[PDB]
């Protein structure tokens, strides 16, 4: 499932911002006959990844690290994409796209009032470029600039960001009361490969809901997904959901901060390998937050180049020179490992001022 | 080719269970088949046990001496809340954690979930027949010649027909037994035996695929363990005034 | 491969009414009591039953509608008794005043009870022949329903007058909302097999020894049994099966 | 009526959030060549079976026990759906669906102005599985870690949950000034098996009103509907309904609580036998307000197993732990009856805290 | 028994004339029936035994409505033979006293350590009474006789025999209780919602 | 079928007997054929040991241990006088006990009357 | 299996790694590279049979 559509050479302005991530999907070193289609009905429950508020005007990570994942709609220990992360050791995903080969969908979602208004810049990459995932976050660079983003304007009179799912029951709900239910089902069964409308969601709209979604890549090197924990810090493959909330001013006039926003997530693109049993050593999902993010040894003079081409990085009292500053002292730390971490560079102390902290690191 | 051995059995297919739903020698990463509905009128899906029940699974080991009194022998498998059914990755207990229903199959007249095989090698210089009971009450009877394989679906308890305390009206009326009241057992016992002056203990192993189990209303993957009070089957099971 | 279902016979069908009455119908193009006054049927006009436990074919009115009875049969154990030791077993009963009312509950005979006793849950249909003997001065206006919640509900039945036909009989099928009852237990607020007799009137001369007496035969037709009861795998022996030697001088 | 729908085998993610129920009907235990169809116009009345406010982020019981029902848009004794139990013993579905026999609808609806916003999550367990309905409750688990759950956006600029009738007189108001009655009569007369659009709700669609709807399963091994009220304290069959309302900000970004919502049903998917005269004991309608929930012997072990395997209800000062020291309080009380009710877990008194409330309860 | 086995005929098979013209007939064949198993140790050279048969439960309670009967028999024998067994068994049927002997079998069980047998009904009287039986009469048992013990020392020596025994094809006749009373039970009745 | 067994021999067809007069499995009540005379000249008549010839009765017990010499032993069977071939009921001395002449056949070469089967049990050691 | 009565198995373990090309003398870590795992179920043996076999 999860098709390659092919685009044409010029991509037209009024659907994409950006040109293509390419002409062709990129399945070298992928190993697609390998695996076996499991479709069990505990893959079809997406699993709420992230959720709460976001701040406005900066872009916000969410490491989409598939293996240790947590779902803040289920208070349980397992989820739905984790579990198939514990019964087996060889993930393999089904197609590929520009970036990478792809394993699933996020859709990002936000209940807004109409006296709100703003718009949302998405884009989810590799993990294999971890780099341009983070000069993104310290502001240094916007996500206009790679490609493969997305605007979608949430306000609203706007009937974007939004999610209608109409029961699967096999009655249909055929006597309901004053009102058609739109899509569930006693309309059309559209499937899961072919993209439709039903017959009664094309004059609705208000049950259409145009979505905010992308992709999941992983990265072009890897020939499976077996899981290790130790090496995908020296080889990242999971990727990095970046999101940024533009302008959102308020009926008054007044600019917003920290909108509230939730994402979804699914893994149905994947075939398996080598059931396990009674294993000790398991990817251990990290109760009630998050993954965080690693940054590899042959990482670091990608993210020292950046900021160094960055006029606004050198002048003081900025967001930039903050974690700028912050990089510099780590970088003159005692590392056993051969990674360090974003929260790293963001609960670290400070010295003075910018100089003083290079001269101490070309020793070090 | 030329060894002296005791080894040598029924040859399965003379076994009467389903052979593709149980299979014998799977290939070495694809699924098993779909299990046969008990009727065409209940609730229908896709299967979440096919990798699973391609694996015979380390259960338990019971020792097979020469016997004195002529009692059975019961052993329980609760696949539900079991401390060697749920241990990490792929385990037996996930298909009883995402799902609120399940059953079995009704190719012998009555539903009968779990499968187990009794495997047991065997020095030339003993022999005897074990005998395993499908359930508690008179149900049917399979015979383990010493040095042979079997496989011995097994009868749920609660649809062993017996009346007991917590005996629910939906017990003998519906074929769908909510998930955590799922527990099966099999009772054995030496039926034949004779031995000589070297070997007397015998140990075998027994294996547990799930074949021909059903699952109905696909939940979101419940905690695994419940590392909490062991005494919740005593507040589920006997319910006083 | 299923386990084989085994079959056991009976041969010649004790305590069977050889020699019936002749008041009963036995076809129901001899049968007009709906149309002139005699029968005021809600229930429709009677039907031919053909039961084994009574030599002739008689009419009978069904007080509920005829249906297949849905059988579960996914627990170990499972048997269909079917008419198998099945008898018209008579008792009798007084009419009641015009306020009161009178319920009569199924019996059935001793080897049923202990063939249906090696299971525990079953469901069987059941038949009812009543007889009024009217005298001379007999004007008893009856009324027979099927009962269904408590004691005050009155459902579609039928009416009668005992002097012009003194012999009525009746259909009552299992109808429940849970196949398969308990056997000594039953679901509360079940109907079963019971059947409701009330008097509207009497109209009866001064001579008329009143409270006249009611004879209802009642047989337990088809029987599904259930569950395997009994776990007993032990072995038993009785002197006829053994060899019993000569004994030696 | 009511039909069933076959679905594909995997669900589309932009109509449905959760897998299917079922693939097909579970129409078996159910004996429906049993009744005979009757069709009063009484019937067509629909039950405001809840009205009134209910709180944002917390899952919302309605008992919709039907034999016993009150309306709120009517203020006699009975109503449409609880004379239908008054007049007849036997009640039967006339098909089913991925639950159960289902026997009829219900909607949500809300009329909100557009400067609020958010989204409401809605299902309806059978109450053959009340554990479900209970835990969700309790705020242990989320509506969507269950098949069945759908997913509206009440906002808004979004016309989801709204109820427009247009009256159904035989004139068709052809004499209207200034607009046209939309889908009334004497534009098309969409049959009650047919799932059509007249034609003017085509372009309308202010009138169209994609509904919040879903359906109304009883249980799976009752043969027919006969009510005792005692039985079904012991073997529950009525199902409940969850309603969970979660962002609803306002457009002064702040949090809401307690939105106004509405709660309609109806039930035209029945057969009817065994007609019942000058009966005494009645399936008694409660007066003004509801019936409340019965948690039968059966169901303590898997309310008390969800507890335990929940980290948040071993904290203090949580809503969770409020909840299981009220549980933990009524199973050490004494009950001459065989079951306990939701009321008993909310009106209960204290103790301190956790644990020596388990061991005064394994010895009673 | 699930699949067909080769037995030997220790009587002479016949046809069983059932008389029926006493009040009661019934033909129970083959319901309830099983293949029960028994442990025996060999006997020594000048001993003998002598296996009785037996049968179910559920064949007792059926067969207890009546008071005559006849039926057939079966009899499968296993001895399992380690390795220096030279056990030399002899199986018939007896007739009369402790000492007669027929025409049967005799085998080795260390190269056909199993063998069937097969053992019909002959009486000089159809139906014998279930509880008493005629004086002198065959009934369904066989004798084991062992001739030689040419084993090791080494084998554990008195051998176990294990012995499945079948109660086939059974008819009954004479009708046995002679109760016309009506019985009840709760699950036939109607069970009235108890009013509060 | 799978044991390990020391037990096999000539199987009987390869013998020279008769197989007819002396059967290998007669049926359960069958009566066993009449031999042949020794020469068409001699007197004849119905056989009087059809139900005894389908029975192998209990003579002699001989033990086989290792042996020390060369000789031979003898076992004498006189089946007209000897207290354990004439018990009561069916024994092998009624027929000699009824008549006054006896014979055998002459299959081989030589009159040959009594038959004896010798059948060995024995462990794989 | 049970070697008295099927003494000899034979194994086929083809290459399986979420990387090909491995380094000769590093390998991944977590590999499985070409081992095989044999373990005891069972010793229904004899007192005179020299274990452990």
């Amino acid at each position: 499932s999860l098709p390659e559509n092919a685009p044409n050479a010029v991509s037209n302005p009024q659907q994409f911002i950006t040109p293509a991530t390419a002409l062709s999907a990129e399945e070298y070193n992928v190993h697609e006959a390998l695996g076996e289609t499991e479709e069990l009905e505990l893959d079809e429950f997406p699993v709420l990844v992230f959720k709460g508020n976001v701040p406005v005007d900066s872009v916000t990570s969410i490491p989409l690290d598939l293996a240790t994942i947590y779902d803040f709609a289920w208070d349980g220990e397992q989820n739905a994409i984790s579990q198939k992360f514990q019964r087996f050791a060889h993930l393999i995903p089904k197609s590929a796209g520009g970036f990478g080969p792809v394993i699933g969908n996020y859709t990002i979602t936000a209940n807004l009032p109409t006296g709100v208004a703003g718009r949302i810049l998405h884009n989810c990459l590799p993990g294999d470029c971890v780099d341009l995932a983070v000069s993104r976050i310290f502001g240094l660079k916007s996500l206009l600039g790679v490609a493969g983003t997305a605007v979608s304007a949430i306000g609203g009179p706007l009937l974007n960001g939004l999610v209608n799912t109409a029961a699967p029951i096999l009655s249909g709900a055929a006597h309901a009361i004053g009102g058609n239910v739109v899509g569930g089902l006693a309309d059309a069964v559209i499937d899961i490969g072919s993209n439709l409308l039903t017959p009664k969601e094309k004059e609705q709209p208000s049950a259409n809901s145009s979505a905010i979604s992308g992709d999941i890549p992983i990265s072009r090197f890897v020939e499976m997904l077996k899981y290790v924990k130790e090496n995908y810090q020296d080889n990242p493959v999971f990727p990095t959901l970046l999101v940024e909330p533009q302008n959102f001013i308020s009926n008054a006039m007044t600019a917003l901060k920290t909108i509230p926003i939730e994402v979804f997530a699914n893994m149905r693109n994947v075939k398996v390998e080598r059931n396990l049993f009674d294993r000790t050593v398991v990817p251990t999902v990290k109760e009630a937050t998050l993954a965080d993010i690693v940054i590899p040894n042959h990482m670091y003079g990608y993210i020292l180049r950046d900021f160094l081409q960055n006029k606004r990085a050198f002048q003081s009292g900025t967001k930039q020179n903050v974690y700028f500053q912050q990089f510099l002292t780590v970088l003159s730390q005692r590392n056993i490992r051969t990674h360090i971490t974003l929260n790293d560079i963001t609960s670290c102390s400070i010295d003075s001022e910018s100089i003083a902290n290079k001269i101490e690191r070309v020793k070090h | 080719d030329n060894e002296v051995t005791a080894e040598g059995g029924k040859l399965v297919q003379e076994l009467v269970y389903d052979h593709s739903a149980i299979p014998v020698a799977p290939v070495v990463e694809t699924q098993a088949e779909q299990p046969e509905v008990p009727v065409s009128l209940v609730a229908t899906r896709k299967n979440d046990t096919g990798h699973l029940a391609t694996k015979w699974y380390d259960f338990a080991k019971i020792s097979l001496s020469n016997p004195a009194n002529m009692n059975w022998t019961t052993l329980t498998i609760d696949p539900y809340n079991n401390v060697t059914l749920s241990r990490d990755g792929e385990s037996m207990v996930l298909p009883w954690r995402r799902n609120v229903w399940t059953t079995g199959s009704k190719s012998i007249g009555y539903i009968r979930t779990m499968v187990a095989q009794i495997n047991i090698p065997r020095p030339p210089q003993i022999s005897g027949v074990l005998e395993v009971k499908d359930s508690i009450n008179n149900s049917s009877i399979s015979l383990v010649e010493f040095g042979g394989k079997v496989e011995i679906p097994i009868i749920p308890k609660v649809m062993n027909g017996l009346a007991t305390t917590a005996s629910l009206p939906r017990h003998r009326l519906n074929p769908w037994m909510r998930t955590a009241e799922s527990k099966v057992e099999l009772q054995y016992r030496i039926i034949a035996f004779n031995r000589t002056s070297d070997i007397a203990d015998l140990n075998v192993s027994v294996l547990l695929r799930p074949g021909d189990s059903q699952f109905q209303l696909p939940m979101k993957p419940d905690n695994n363990v419940d590392t909490r009070h062991f005494e919740l089957v005593e507040a589920l099971m006997y319910h006083y005034d | 491969m299923q386990n084989p279902t085994q079959t056991m016979h009976i041969y010649d069908m004790p305590l069977r009414v050889i020699a019936g009455l002749s008041t009963l119908a036995k076809t129901t193009e001899e049968d007009d009591n709906t149309s002139t006054g005699i029968v005021v049927s809600e229930v429709g006009e009677p039907q031919v039953v053909n039961h084994p436990a009574w030599i002739d074919p008689f009419v009978a009115y069904q007080l509920r509608a005829p249906r297949k009875n849905i059988t579960p049969d996914f627990i170990f154990g499972r048997a269909d008794i079917g008419n198998a030791f099945s008898a018209f077993l008579p008792r009798r009963f007084s009419a009641p005043a015009v306020g009161t009312r009178l319920v009569v509950d199924p019996v059935f005979t001793y080897q049923q009870r202990t063939v249906l006793g090696l299971y525990n849950y079953f469901h069987a249909d059941f038949y009812y022949i009543v007889h009024v003997p009217a005298p001379l001065g007999t004007g008893i206006y009856l009324k027979i329903y099927a009962p269904e919640f408590d004691t005050t509900t009155v459902t579609r039945g039928i009416r009668f007058k005992p002097s012009a036909s003194p012999t009525i009989a009746l259909s009552v099928p299992w109808s429940n909302d849970l196949s398969t009852v308990e056997t000594s237990v039953g679901r509360v607020g079940q109907s079963g097999g019971s059947i409701v007799i009330e008097t509207i009137e009497d109209n009866s001369n001064e001579t008329v020894n009143t409270p006249l007496s009611i004879t209802v035969w009642c047989c337990m037709a088809n029987i599904k049994a259930t569950g395997y009861r009994h776990a007993d795998t032990s072995a038993y022996n009785e002197k006829g099966m053994n060899f019993i030697p000569v004994p030696v001088p």
